[PDB]
């Protein structure tokens, strides 16, 4: 087996940057190492082979290089479509391992999440599933905390969150948080409203929603 | 166009057995090195196995050693990966992995797109859609958000629109996360103008391909 | 040399075609050995071989004739003879046998036997005179006419005659790592045209460190005055007396069975016949081998750490990275200054016929006292806090006495030793820590007192201490580029060779292949955990191992002691015939009569009975197993 802990595991830049992420090794392969890009939810392609040599139809902002047990590799500029986390693989003898992973990401300008709530309506009445998404819609950076007050008292483990890989066209993040609920608890409460910790935002902007629109 | 499809992929309970299919076409899959390789769910990927030589050979894994088979055919051209005695870190997408490591290239081929394939005691579930309305005094900006949005379904995936027919703005995908409930959740959102919610009618395009469940649910904002 | 004579006549004589029998069996070692079989694959004749029925010279009026041949010597002769006249006197071998290259003499007369290796130049027909001594009425030999010329001798041996004193004498000549080993045996017989047949394990004469290329061979006579008349007559001697047969030895496996009085009775060759081979599978064909390993590397530097001036401490313990050198451990073993050799996963000995990825050098100094505790799995300072072999090493631990090095009039203290580690080292750690050791609650910041001690004691290994206390050196191999000796023989493909490659061994045929080990892959295996092919270093080429040629050799035997009769099953083969007969000796593959295809196989010779029988033995597909005295075959029935 050879083992590498690649380092670090997540880093992020601005657009146009030059990016190092470390491939190590474990004994001597030399030059026999393949590059590996994936994105999100898609399938794996090379993206640069024999340590040095590029694929045909891959950007030429895409480099590596090294031997032994270290092996550099840079993004010479980032690019909004370079969002993806980049496997280096081990193409010595005996294969039995890939990188644990370099996740790569864009710095980005602070922004205000859209806020939105979405009541349940009586189908959600008739299904008996209290469901309230506030919206967090292309926001940075990821660390924004989202509160949760049910009738003035903060609510906790009640809640759930997913958050969104990269856009292509903005890069932005985005983030919907559920405040589960079944019928019997709504029928039996009022006061609905989720409050957003923001760099931009001033304050949590609230917005407040009561069973019968109000 | 060089295309691997991929069948068999499905629910299978611990210790089962499958057998997975991987149709190859633009190339001769007769003489071009094929692999099979895992990524767990979340997590990175992991190697399976291969066929040395297409038409002969053998190559495993020692996490997939004597618990798992590898096996190719001659004449159609197919693929196939025999699972036994399956556990639960067995659990994730699979990819029928490609190979030219013969000749003067030491990589892989063509990366057919791979399917999902799950160990669980769980039962699979038709998909609950769920209305997303707007609000009727929803004008705290231009975006309206709506999501002819699905619960309680097991596996993904599913699309997003809404409302009757003929309103297309606005186009935004959002991705699914597991619940605790045994069931995956997934939400999608729209980003329209505040004039267009109910007078005219947009489409909504809902569907689940195992349960081919299509429903155009109808949002006009509440009273 | 001799002036040579034309004796040789334009006609020839044909060669014969006739049985070996069994003859031609020879000890293979000299170590005594008793009541044991012996596996052996070495030059022999086979049984039932090609040997030539020759005449070495004939008379066909009164006409005469003269025809004495030359035969090349390939890789070993076996002669027999019946004859009591001594016409027969010698032989000569060598490659070419004229002045250009070194060859051996054997002399023999009435006094003793001579030997001399010179440089000799043979004629064509080598001969000595013989004339009848009618005063004292004796048979006496009269001259030399073989050479007359001898120089640089470099070997000389004298004996009693073994060839002097119907009768069936029968020699073996050999001349293997130098040495020319002779085999010789006398029986008197009551035949007179062929080699009678019957086993005759012939006995071991002498060894003679002779020590040169071989490659042809002439038996050596002596001619009588009668036929060197100028004329074509030989008045007085008879110019047909003389024949001879020859048999050419073959690279082939043997064994031997020994008896109770250490004397080999008879031997199996496993090349006679599925029907014998039966027999060497059960105890009751390769033709060469080639040896490669991975080579064009200088020696390894084992003086540079063994043998260095000065020894590092204990707690220093070092990394000397071997690679691209060839190691000679017999040196290393046989030394006779080394107290302690323990090896472990490997021999102390065969260490030069091995191979590893990486070797590791260890080496320091401790005293006597301290050299019971290296040792895996020890508990103590040393094995805690300064030095701690892993529980699965694999290599060796050398210890021994070094006294006389590390003293000094005036005090030598120069080494020292850990007496405080919080945590053991790990398998193969390395830890410089020398920080002041703290041993109390307060913070020593580099300050000794109470509860603050120095980590570190200096030895001060004296030379008027105690024998436990004197220093003995102490070195560790750690076994992970290194090999023993033995140049790479070039490669022969399409043949069935004994390979060794970087240390793994077997037999097969070499031939190119298509499949691709990858970069740093030196074996690959099928299923089965067969090895399918190897990667040749120096040219990185590939080669495919096929066995030999198949299928599985399991035994349907009857048994031995009522008849020697069995037959051979073929399990999935059609009626393809051993790969198309590529020996086709052994009596034609064994008669390669009655072919019959069955589910079970292809069947040669034995009958198939269209009525079924109660099943006896059964073959496969419903078909069991003697009658009408010869090997019968037909359907099991069920009841």
């Amino acid at each position: 087996d050879i083992q590498m802990t690649q380092s670090p595991s997540s880093l992020s830049a601005s657009v146009g940057d030059r990016v190092t992420i470390t491939c190590q090794a474990s004994q001597d392969i030399s030059n026999y190492l393949n590059w590996y890009q994936q994105k999100p939810g898609k399938a794996p392609k090379l993206l640069i082979y024999d340590a040095s040599n590029l694929e045909t139809g891959v950007p030429s902002r895409f480099s590596g290089s090294g031997s032994g047990t270290d092996f550099t590799f840079t993004i010479s500029s980032l690019q909004p479509e370079d969002i993806a986390t980049y496997y280096c693989q081990q193409w010595a003898d005996w294969p039995l391992t890939f990188g644990q992973g370099t996740k790569v990401e864009i710095k980005r300008t602070v922004a205000a999440p859209s806020v939105f709530i979405f009541p349940p309506s009586d189908e959600q009445l008739k299904s008996g599933t209290a469901s309230v998404v506030c919206l967090l819609n292309n926001f940075y950076p990821r660390e924004a905390k989202v509160q949760w007050k049910v009738d003035n008292a903060l609510q906790s483990g009640n809640s759930q969150e997913s958050v969104t890989e990269q856009d292509s066209k903005d890069s932005t993040y985005s983030l919907s948080s559920t405040l589960t609920l079944s019928k019997a608890d709504y029928e039996k409460h009022k006061v609905y409203a989720c409050e957003v910790t923001h760099q931009g935002l001033s304050s949590p902007v609230t917005k407040s929603f009561n069973r019968g629109e109000c | 166009e060089v295309q691997l499809v991929e069948s068999g992929g499905g629910l299978v309970q611990p210790g089962g057995s499958l057998r997975l299919s991987c149709a190859a076409s633009g190339f001769t899959f007769s003489s071009y090195y094929m692999h099979w390789v895992r990524q767990a769910p979340g997590k990175g990927l992991e190697w399976v196995s291969a066929i040395s030589g297409s038409g002969g050979y053998t190559y495993y894994a020692d996490s997939v050693k004597g618990r798992f088979t590898i096996s190719r055919d001659n004449s159609k051209n197919t693929l196939y990966l025999q699972m036994n005695s399956l556990r639960a870190e067995d659990t994730a997408v699979y990819y029928c992995a490609r190979d030219r490591d013969h000749a003067y290239d030491w990589g892989f081929d063509v990366w057919g797109q791979g399917t999902l394939v799950t160990v669980s005691s769980a039962s699979t579930k038709g998909p609950s859609v769920f209305p997303l309305a707007p609000s009727s005094k929803s004008t705290s900006g231009g975006t309206a958000a709506l999501g002819c949005l699905v619960k309680d379904y097991f596996p993904e995936p599913v699309t997003v629109s809404w409302n009757s027919g003929a309103l297309t703005s606005g186009v935004h995908t959002f991705p699914a996360v597991l619940q605790s409930s045994g069931l995956y959740s997934l939400s999608s959102v729209v980003t329209v103008p505040s004039s267009s919610l109910g007078t005219q009618t947009y489409i909504c395009n809902v569907n689940h391909k195992p349960s081919n469940t299509k429903v155009d649910k109808k949002v006009e904002p509440k009273s | 040399s001799s002036q040579c004579v034309n004796l040789t006549t334009r006609t020839q004589l044909p060669p014969a075609y006739t049985n070996s029998f069994t003859r031609g069996v020879y000890y293979p070692d000299k170590v005594f050995r008793s009541s044991v079989l012996h596996s052996t694959q070495d030059l022999f004749l086979p049984f039932f071989s090609n040997v030539t029925w020759f005449h070495a010279i004939h008379v066909s009026n009164g006409t005469k004739r003269f025809d004495n041949p030359v035969l090349p010597f390939n890789d070993g002769v076996y002669f027999a003879s019946t004859e009591k006249s001594n016409i027969i006197r010698g032989w000569i071998f060598g490659t070419t046998l004229d002045s250009k290259t070194q060859s051996l003499l054997i002399v023999n007369n009435a006094t003793n036997v001579v030997i001399k290796v010179c440089e000799f130049q043979f004629c064509n027909d080598p001969f000595l005179g013989v004339y009848y001594h009618k005063n004292n009425k004796s048979w006496m030999e009269s001259e030399f006419r073989v050479y007359s010329s001898a120089n640089n001798c470099t070997f000389e041996y004298v004996s009693q005659p073994f060839l002097m004193d119907k009768n069936l004498r029968e020699f073996v000549f050999k001349n293997i790592d130098g040495y020319f080993k002779i085999y010789s045996k006398h029986t008197p017989i009551n035949l007179v045209r062929d080699l009678p047949q019957g086993f005759s394990a012939l006995e071991p004469l002498v060894d003679l460190p002779i020590g040169i290329n071989i490659t042809r061979f002439q038996t050596l006579l002596a001619l009588h005055r009668s036929y060197l008349t100028p004329g074509d007559s030989s008045s007085g001697w008879t110019a047909g007396a003389a024949a001879y047969y020859v048999g050419y030895l073959q690279p082939r496996t043997f064994l031997l069975k020994y008896n109770e009085n250490g004397t080999i009775t008879d031997a199996v060759d496993c090349a006679l016949d599925p029907l014998s081979e039966t027999k060497c599978t059960l105890k009751s064909q390769p033709t060469e081998s080639i040896v490669r390993f991975p080579n064009i590397t200088n020696l390894c530097p084992f003086g540079e750490v063994f043998n260095a001036t000065r020894f590092a401490s204990v707690y220093a313990w070092n990394r000397k990275r071997i690679s691209n050198c060839v190691a000679d451990y017999s040196v290393l073993y046989n030394s006779a200054s080394f107290s302690t050799f323990k090896c472990y996963g490997v021999s102390p000995t065969k260490l030069n016929d091995l191979c590893f990825t990486n070797v590791y050098a260890d080496s320091f100094v401790i005293r006597g006292d301290e050299v019971r505790q290296i040792a895996p799995g020890q508990t103590g300072k040393i094995a805690d806090y300064n030095y701690k072999l892993p529980d699965d090493f694999t290599g060796c631990v050398i210890a021994w006495n070094s006294n006389n090095l590390d003293s000094k009039v005036g005090g030598n203290y120069n080494y020292l030793y850990r007496l405080f580690r919080k945590s053991n080292l790990k398998p193969f750690e390395r830890d410089i820590s020398t920080e002041i050791y703290q041993a109390g609650s307060t913070p020593c910041n580099g300050v000794e007192g109470f509860n603050c001690y120095f980590p570190l004691q200096s030895y001060g290994f004296q030379p008027t201490n105690g024998v436990g206390y004197q220093p003995y050196r102490v070195v560790v191999l750690s076994f992970e580029t290194v090999c023993g000796p033995k140049k790479s023989t070039n490669l022969v493909k399409n043949k069935c060779v004994n390979f060794n490659f970087n240390g793994l061994t077997g037999t097969g045929v070499l031939t190119e292949s298509n499949k691709k080990f990858l970069p740093f892959q030196q074996f690959g295996r099928d299923i089965a955990d067969t090895t399918d092919a190897v990667r040749d270093p120096q040219t990185l080429e590939i080669l495919d191992i096929t066995p030999c040629s198949f299928g599985g050799v399991s035994v349907i035997t009857p048994g031995t002691n009522t008849s020697n009769q069995v037959a051979v099953l073929y399990q999935d083969v059609n009626c393809t015939e051993v790969p198309v007969a590529i020996h086709a000796d052994q009596l034609t593959p064994t008669w390669r009569s009655n072919v019959f295809q069955t589910r079970a196989g292809c069947l040669i010779g034995a009958e198939h009975v269209n009525n079924s029988y109660e099943c006896d033995i059964p073959i496969g597909a419903g078909i069991c197993a003697v009658a009408s005295q010869s090997i019968i075959a037909y359907t099991m029935s069920l009841g």
